[PDB]
Parts: C-alpha cells; structure tokens; sequence
C-alpha cells in the first residue's frame, strides 16, 4: 500500500522533482521513463536513502506509516530493495558471509528467526543455476574480477534471496544485452506471486516487451506530465 | 608493582624465591643498563619430555634449562626497556622442547578474563630443539583502569636444525567509552632461526592500546631459514601505534614474509615501519613484504616507512604496499539491503583483513573477529 | 679545507664536452655565469635576468643543514620567466662545468637558478652537470620552479662530472590548478652524489611525475632521495626510480609522500627497482607515506634483485661475447627511463655516457 | 670434428657419467637417446659451458683444440650450436638487435665480415618463411609472449641465421607436435650440405622418422654400451 504524495526533494539545493504521487497496489508492475537528467536515478535514490537529498515537503507512506523517519537499515527489514546501477566491489569478502548477514539482519527484524542452513543452501543452488551466475560465485569476492555485465545480474540474484516486498531497478540494465535481458526477466517474474509488487525505471524502451508494466507514467520537469498502459510508449510516437 | 624501584628492589624481587646468583646478576647488568640509558621518546599429561610450567616454578627446579638460553639472543641492554622487563619481572611462562617431539596439542593461555589486569611486567622464553613443532598462544582480554597502565613484555624464541615454531598473540583490551584509554603496550619480541631449516611464524592480532612499541623480528642466521609475519593492528579515538620488525638474513637461501594489515579510524594514527636485511653471507636470499592499510574517516592517520638494506649479490626482494578503503557507495550499498552501518564497517575490515586471520588457529580466529568487531563499534 | 678560485675556460673545451643538441645554452664557469660562450635568451621565448636579487623567491619547502649554506652561498640567481600560454621551439639548456685546482685545495663551485612558468606555458629545460677534468669539486646546485595553471614541465638533470667529484644539489616543484609536471634525472657521476627533489601539490585535478636513474660504480656512492606534498586533492601522481649498483658502490633511495587532510581523490604510486652486480654491492631504500585522507589510494612498491644469470648464459651460448651480454640486459632495463626522452638524438649520447661505467668501453 | 673421451663430471660432487666416448664427423647427424637422469641433460648444458660443472676425469678436443677450456662466446664462433630445451624469454631486448649483434660477434671470430642490413631483412623473411614465423619477430621481445612450441620453433630459426657448424639439438621434442615437428625439420634438413653436421639428443624417439640419423647410440647411467644405425627397436 506504498503511497507517494507531491513529492518534492533536493539535491544540491536546486529543485528536480517538483510534486510527483504515485500509489502501488500489490502485484502490480509501474514503468517509470524519461530523457537524463529528470529525477528517476534520484527518485530511487531518494526511495533508498541516499543522504544527499534534503526533502523539502511531501510524505511517502508505506502500509500507513511515515517511512522517512526510519532509518536506512530499517527500510530494507520493511521491505525495500534496490538493484543499484553501479554495484560496489567489496575485496576480501565472499558472498556467502554477506548474503547470509544480509540474511540475518532482515530476518533478526520483523521479529523472525535466523533461517535454517541446508534451506540456505538449496535455496542458492537452485537460484544460482537461474541466474546463470559462476558456480564458484559462492567463494569468489563479491563482484570482484566481475564484468559491467556480471555485477548488474548478481544484484538481482541478491533480490531473490533477501525476500523484499518491493523491488526498484535503477536503470541497471545499462550495458547488458539480449542474452543478459532474458534470465533478468526470468528472475524477477519467478518472483511473482501477486505478492510484491515492481517499479521499473526504464533506461531503453527495451524491457517492456520482456517484463510487460501494468501502468506507465513518463516523468518530465520533476512531475509526471503524462500516466497511461504498456500501449502508451508506444503512442506519442 | 610500585612505588619505586631501587638495586634493593631488584634483590628484593630476587631471593622472594630462593633464587641462585645467575638469575639475578642477569637482572643487575639490565638494571645497570637501565641506568645509563636515557628514556627514549613517547591436560595435566605426562611428555614426551615436554616441559610447560611457570616462568618462576623454571629457575627453581630447572636451572640448568634456564641457563643455557635466556639472553642468548636478547641481551639485557639490547634496549631500554628490555632491560627493565629482564630485571623486575616475576610473572611469565617457560616452554622447552625436546627431540623427535610433535606438541600433542596447540599450546595456549589466552582466555578471557573479566577479572582486571593481573600484572604489569612479563618475559615468555620459548625454545624449540631439533625436529620440534609447537604452537604457543599468548595474550589477555581484560578490561581497564582509568590510571595509565605499562604493559611491557619481551619474547625469545630460540629454533634448531629442522624444527619449527608457531607463535601466535591475541591481546585485547577495553576502556570505554574513552578513558585514558589507555594502557602503554611496549614489547620487544625477538627469534633466532639458528637452526638449519629452522622456521619461525609470527601472528598477532592486536587492539585498544594507547601507546604501542613492538619490532616483533625473525633472525635468520642458519641456512635454509624461514621467517614468517602476520600482523593486524588496530587504533581508534586518539590512540597511537608503532609497530614493526627487524630481519636480519644471515644463512643462505633464506625466505622471509610480512604481511600487515593496519586499519586507523577516528583521529588515530598508526605507523608500519620494518626492516628487511640481508648480510653478504645471506646468499639466494628472498623476501615478500605486504602492508595493506585500511584508514576510516577523514580526519585519522595510517604511515608506512619500511626500510631495506641488503649487502648481496644473489638476493631477490620484493615489496608492496597497497590502500584500501570503505567509501560511502560502499557504505550506502551494504546499510540499504539492511546490515547496520556498525555491523557494515566490521564485515568488510574481517575480509579486509581475511588472508592474515587465515594463518590464526582456526578458534582463535573466530573469537578474534568477534572481538574487533566490537571494539570497532564502541570506538567507531 | 675548502677554498674557491673561479678560473677562465676557452670554447674549443665546450665543444669537446657539449652534448649536440639546439637549444639555448646557458654557460657557467666555477659558479660564475660567462656570457660570450652562452647563447643569447632575448627573443628566444625565455626572459632571463641575472643578478642577487631574492625579492621574489619561494620559502623553502623542506631545511636542511645543506640548504640554507648554499642560498647564502649562492654567488647569483638566475631569473627565468616564460609569459602565459607560450611555447618555445627550443628546450632552454643549462650545462654546468666545474673545474678542481692544483694542490690539496678543493675547488667548490655553486649554482643558484630560478624558473617562473606563468599559466599554460609549457617548455622543456635539462641540467647537464660535468667535470672539465679530473681534479676533484664539489658541486652546488638548487632549482626553485614555481609551475602555473594548465602548464606542463618536462625537466631533465644531467649529472656526469667526473668519479672522483662530490655532488650535493636540489630541485623544487611548486604546482597550481590544472597543472603537469614531468621530471627526469640521470645521476651518473660523482664519488659521492646526492640529489633530492621535494614538490609540492597546491592546486586541484593537477598530474605530476618524477624518475631517476642512479649507476654507481666503483666506491663512489649515489643517493636519490625525492620529496612529495600532496597538500590538495584530485592529484596523480606517478614515480619510477630505478638505480644499477656494480662493483664497491653505493646507492640509497628515499621517497617521502603526504597527503594533506582533505586533500581528497589523490592518486599517488611509487616503483623502485634495484639491480646488484658486484659481489661486495649494497642497497639501501627507505619509502615513506603519510596519508591522512581516506578517499584516495596510494601505494608504493620496490623489487630488489639480480641480474637473471640464465639469459645471459643463454644468450652468450649464442655467440654474444660477455661484456655486450651483461650491456643488452641493463639496456633494456633502463629503457622504461630512457625511452620517456622523446629526443633521440639527446638518448644516443645518453646511451653513451650509461655504456662507458658497464663492463664495455 | 668432435671427439669426447673417457668423460667424467660431477656436478655438487655426485657422480654422473660413466666415461662416455664418442666420435662425429662431418657431414653426418647422430641419434642420442636413454633415460632421463644418466645425463642427457647435463651433457648439453657440459657442452654448452654452464659454471657450475666440476670436470672429475677425461677430455672434450675439437679441431685439436681443449674444448673445456674455451668459454660459451668463444663455442659459437667455432660452430658449436645447442637447442635449449627451454629457451628463455628476455623482455626488452627485440630479435633484431640481439641476432645481428649475435651474427656479428661469430662473424669477428671467424675473422670474415659482413653482412649488409638491407641484405639481412631478405634473408630474415625468406627464414621467417620457412618456419612460419610471425612477421613482426625482428620486432618483438625474444620469445616474450611465445607459447613453447612457439619458443622451441623460435630455436630453429635461429640456427639458420647464426649457421653453425654444429648443431645439437638438447630435449627440444619435448611438449610438441607432428605440425611442429614438420617445421623444425625443414630447416634443419636445409641445412645439410654434406659437410654440417647435427646432434640429437632426443626426449623422445618420434621425432627421428622427418630427420633421419645416420648413426644411433644408446646411454645407460652415462656411458655407451652399443652403438648402431637407424633400424632400431623397443622390447
Ligand atoms: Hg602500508
Ligand atoms: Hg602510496
């Protein structure tokens, strides 16, 4: 029950979004599109917590709650996930003591217990075949020695595994192709349950045909200027 | 121990157990050395011949071991406060071992103490004769005082042909939130490889002193020596370290390692600075430095002075050192999918710091994770 | 006891010793400029001025014992100064020759120089240091050089005075915004040869590089010691300094580099590559650094070592006699220096000065 | 032209060779085999001149000369060629200089002089070619960034251009092919002209049916103790 209201945030004291509102139901898929330089990396960036952006008026609420007084760590535990566009190289640290810690941490909140090991297990494997990820992945350090390619994809495996109710992709399409597209689209619908629900900040039209959005709205001057179906990228033209 | 100390004192400490005139003269010359010196800039089983008792129960039942090898390599002199450890010191532990014996188990005495520091002085004399493996553990976890402490140990290890000793040392102390805070941690731990095939293996992990002055070294005077190093250091609020090693190559076709991993955080500043040394005699010499450097924050301080002298035409050196760092990116990236900021800073230093962890015993190596990681968070 | 008698020299001994190369040349005998064997530096792009006035001269970066006596010493100071966004045809050249005198006397000579590259200029200067004979000197020199924005410096220093001469100089590097310097010395001359080279980063996004060649032969000893303050951030900065030790000699390196606080997104790296070839051959090697910002990375690293025996065996085997065997080898490891001289022409006779202290010619 | 006698080395005091004795002549390409460690490896590196070899009993003469007398620079120039069996790269040292300097040096010691560079590029090419080589060698490292087979191939060109008198080939079958095997045979087949002469001493037998011996002797713990032709069989 995500709902966002004339959303007005800055970045370096000038003015981008000026009053977008956007409400998500759950199982719902929300393309959002536009020309650089209009507010979609921020506004993700904005959902995420970044703390370069003095909000300045406006609420975002998720399940009737004010979201912007909780603090980085808490957003995730409640639910959000951010596929980043540039995945950060950490040497030295596997992603098994990561993921797992990743694990942990969410489960710790909302009041659950530390998983069961063998489920661990036979959930990556399942899901690393999936995303045709290095069957070394689990050793290896995270995202070190990775192509541009092969950091986008691993982030998403990520998604699947730390269970988030609601999964924003920034635009981390940039530099993957055709082959790419495929197990990306292939692991966020496996995801679908009606359960959670996406908002994809499109890059390239590319995707809509792989990952179809129920709604679409195309941002412009910090506002949404225009809303419709999967039909209207399409229609302008 | 206070107050003061006198020549009576140091015969006072000595002949508190019947003590014969070796040991003591020992400590008088150190004393004399004192003297003259200026102060310098701020399960119960039965061996296998194995003998693991006290450093005192030693002198009074077995002198003759003692005899043959305290000073041997570290003179009482050697500096400033390896003469003043030598004399005044009562405390300590005594390991020697004898042939064709493999250490049934992991020699170990670091357990942790909640209890508040026993002691302020100590010397661990470890020798290791032919085809020997041991592994010796030292350190403490105590809590501390809000009075400046001085912890100032000295460690000989003494290795013959074909044998091999293992060293490891965690200490960890903890004075929150910020206190003096503060202890003064100055040793001078010191091995002599003498000792065809002999090998020597350094590893410490290290945490929470204010003052730190230490040159744990490898000695490679007999030939086919092999000196091994791995250190970890940390430094929080104000607190400083300087820390190294000294090698020097004597035999020939001998290999030494230095790996170090420094990590500085808040307003601190730790200094690596080493010595690789190789003597004309030293032929086919080899060595492989590290000194990698993790600094968090922007206003701390993390330096790096090593030095090589080598005196030989069949060496073969090679050093690096290499920075690393947690930006905010990072950050972000880690905090965002859920893992606190504190519990973030505390995973990456663990990998970070992984490939020296590695050479720790296994056990000790997890408690020592646990343990910086939380020093790291209430210092952070 | 030191004494300093300035003699008189005569052309035909400049052109026996002068490298062949056009540019400006500028001549001083015995710490003492002379004029009729220099060339004229009017309309040649550089404005050069000699005289004792200090008016303007920098603070020193880094005292020292040596340093203060030589200011103080200096017998003149030599004003040079290059106009904003021009670039000169021809590389200014200062060639330095220092003659010992009869007797138990040593002759002392010092030279004192200044450079003022205003912004965007960028010009090419190279010191050439040599002994007019065999009589033993001790030689003097100190270059201040204050770099502007968006200029670019490449500054070679030749020391090739004779094996029996002392060598005690020092270059300074001052850089603004948008600037480039490169740095180039050969010390290849001297018993004992002492060179130390401090910069200064005090402007942003600025890129600075600094090499050196030390080939020490019999009992003399060289040390090439350089100094490095990042005090702004946004700066790269790159270091090689390689040094061949053969027979009884010497060599000590020092590398010092800090990084001011704040001083974000520097970018500062150090190499040193040693190779021993006598048997009684010592090196000796000092890096440090002082980094006290988080978000930069810098590291250094050195490789000590000797010359691979089974090349040479492999390539005598061949044919190739021994003394051009162990000359290809050090060649090739000297060519990441000697390649970064752009000239050819000037590298042939560099080449040649490197040739003579190997086991040929 | 080569006769070695009653030879015995120790190299760190072990005793190798059993007092091998052997005699070539020109013109002729003699088969050398036997296990590994009955010094094989140690009689080229014996020929070749390494330091480290302590001469414990007999003599190597060559054209009446004491052959273990003169050193590695001085073999070259009287014809002695060895095939490393792994060559060694030397990085920053391009083919051109080094060969030229290399053909010089033999040249001077021979007392006969010399090749024209413009002349010297028509003779490398067409060498180039007969072995295949890549174009850019004269550019290129010694050896640096050559696979093995590249490396070994690399020993055969040039013994084309140093023209030995004597060619001895020390284990460079090892770790190759029938492709390659092809091209090292064409250039050491080319350079048989009744008079210049070659020595195999083999890893392995295959590689004697491209290059055909004319004589085949057989070391056991370093000695001869038969000698035959070309018709030879295993067991
Ligand atoms: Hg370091
Ligand atoms: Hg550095």
């Amino acid at each position: 029950m995500l709902s966002i209201k004339d959303l007005h945030v800055s970045v370096e004291d000038k003015a981008i979004l000026r009053g977008l509102s956007l409400d998500v139901h759950p199982g719902e898929v929300h393309a959002i599109m536009g020309p650089n330089g209009s507010g979609k990396s921020t506004l993700s960036a904005t959902l995420a917590g970044r703390e370069d952006y003095e909000v300045t008026g406006g609420t975002v609420e998720f399940k009737g709650k004010d979201l912007l007084a909780l603090s980085p760590e808490d957003r995730a535990g409640e639910g959000i996930f951010m596929a980043f566009q540039y995945p950060v190289e950490i040497p030295g640290v596997s992603n098994q003591f990561f993921l797992q810690t990743a694990l942990n941490a969410v489960r710790s909140y909302r009041g659950q217990e530390t998983l069961d090991r063998f489920d661990f297990q036979d959930l990556m494997e399942e899901k690393i075949a999936l995303l045709k990820m290095p069957e070394d992945l689990l050793t290896r350090s995270v995202n070190v020695g990775f192509s541009g390619g092969e950091k986008k994809r691993n982030d998403i495996l990520q998604m699947a595994v730390l269970e988030p109710e609601l999964c924003i992709l920034d635009e981390s399409d940039s530099g993957l192709d055709i082959d790419a597209l495929k197990v990306v689209a292939d692991g966020v619908n496996s995801l679908r349950d009606g359960k959670r629900s996406f908002i994809i900040v499109t890059h390239y039209q590319r995707i809509l045909d792989y990952i179809k959005p129920d709604y679409v709205h195309v941002l412009y001057q910090g506002r949404i200027v225009k809303s419709g179906d999967f039909t209207l990228v399409k229609q302008l033209e | 121990l206070a107050k003061g100390i006198n020549e009576e004192v140091v015969r006072a400490i000595s002949a508190k157990r019947n003590e014969p005139e070796w040991m003591l003269e020992f400590r008088l010359n150190a004393y004399r050395a004192w003297l003259e010196m200026e102060e310098p800039h701020w399960e119960k089983l039965a061996e296998q011949g194995i003998i693991f008792c006290s450093f005192g129960e030693a002198i009074h039942d077995h002198p003759e071991l003692v005899r043959k090898y305290l000073g041997t390599v570290v003179p009482g002199n050697d500096n400033f406060f390896a003469a003043l450890n030598a004399a005044v010191a009562s405390d300590g532990t005594f390991i020697y071992v004898p042939k064709g014996v493999r250490c049934p188990m992991e020699l170990s005495t670091y357990f942790r103490i909640n209890a508040e520091k026993t002691g302020q002085f100590e010397r661990t004399i470890l020798v290791a004769d032919e085809d020997s493996y041991v592994s010796y553990i030292e350190g403490c976890s105590a809590p501390v005082r809000d009075s400046y402490q001085l912890h100032a140990a000295v460690v000989e290890v003494i290795i013959h042909k074909n044998a091999e000793v293992k060293y490891s040392t965690v200490q960890n102390w903890f004075p929150g939130d910020n206190n003096t805070g503060g202890i003064l941690n100055f040793v001078t731990k010191r091995a002599l490889c003498e000792g065809e095939n002999s090998k020597m293996s350094w590893t410490q992990s290290e945490t929470g002193s204010a003052i730190t002055w230490k040159y744990p070294s490898c000695i490679l005077r007999g030939d086919n020596s092999i000196g091994e190093f791995y250190s970890v250091a940390l430094t929080s609020g104000h607190q400083q370290a300087d820390t190294g090693t000294k090698m020097i190559h004597i035999g020939k076709n001998t290999k030494s390692t230095i790996i170090s991993k420094g990590i500085s955080a808040g307003h601190s500043q730790n200094s690596y600075r080493g010595l690789v040394k190789i003597m004309p005699t030293a032929t086919n010499a080899r060595n492989f430095t590290q000194c990698d450097s993790m600094l968090i924050g922007a206003n701390c301080g993390a330096h790096t002075f090593p030095y090589v002298e080598c005196r030989n035409n069949s060496a073969q050196l090679e050093h690096e050192a290499t920075t690393s760092r947690i930006g905010e990116d990072q950050l972000f990236y880690c905090l965002q999918r859920g893992i606190s900021e504190e519990d973030a800073i505390s995973m990456i230093v663990n990998g970070f710091c992984k490939d020296v962890f590695s050479e720790l015993p296994l056990e000790f190596a997890v408690e020592a994770q646990k343990l910086l990681a939380i020093s790291l968070e209430h210092s952070v | 006891q030191f004494v300093s008698i300035a003699g008189e020299i005569s052309p035909q001994q400049r052109d026996a010793l002068a490298l062949t190369l056009d540019s400006v040349r500028l001549v001083f005998v015995d710490g003492r400029y002379v004029p009729a064997l220099s060339d004229a530096t009017e309309g040649s792009g550089y404005e050069v001025s000699i005289n004792d006035d200090r008016q303007g001269l920098p603070d020193a970066i880094q005292a020292e014992v040596f340093l203060h006596l030589t200011e103080s010493l200096a017998q003149s100071v030599t004003h040079i100064a290059v106009k904003r966004g021009q670039r000169p045809a021809k590389p200014l050249l200062l060639m330095h020759i220092t003659q010992g005198v009869a007797g138990e006397e040593v002759n002392t000579a010092h030279y004192r120089h200044h450079l003022d590259l205003a912004e965007g200029a960028e010009a090419t200067v190279i010191e050439h240091f040599v002994s007019l004979n065999d009589a033993r000197h001790f030689t003097g020199a100190r270059f201040t050089i204050n770099v502007a924005a968006n200029a670019h410096l490449q500054h070679i220093k030749l020391a090739f005075e004779n094996p029996l001469s002392h060598h005690f100089a020092h270059n300074d590097l001052l850089l603004a915004e948008d600037a480039t310097a490169f740095s180039h010395s050969f010390l290849l001359g001297g018993a004992v040869l002492r060179h130390n080279t401090s910069t200064q980063l005090n402007g942003e996004n600025s890129t600075l590089r600094i090499n050196s060649l030390a080939m020490p032969v019999k009992n003399e000893v060289c040390d090439t010691r350089t100094w490095l303050e990042h005090n702004k951030g946004f700066c790269n900065s790159r270091q090689l300094h390689k040094t061949i030790v053969s027979d009884k000699g010497r060599a000590v390196f020092n590398g010092l580099i800090n990084v001011a606080q704040h001083a974000i997104k520097t970018d500062g790296q150090m190499t040193n590559n040693n190779l021993l070839m006598g048997k009684l051959a010592e090196v000796d090697t000092k890096p440090q650094l002082e980094i006290y910002a988080d978000d930069v990375k810098c590291s250094h690293g050195a490789t000590v070592g000797r010359i691979d025996d089974e090349q040479i065996f492999y390539l005598r085997s061949r044919g190739i006699n021994q003394q051009d065997a162990q000359q290809m080898i050090i060649y090739a490891f000297a060519a990441e220096l000697t390649e970064a001289l752009r000239d050819e022409g000037l590298k042939q006779q560099v080449l040649a000065r490197i040739g003579q202290r190997l086991p040929g010619g």
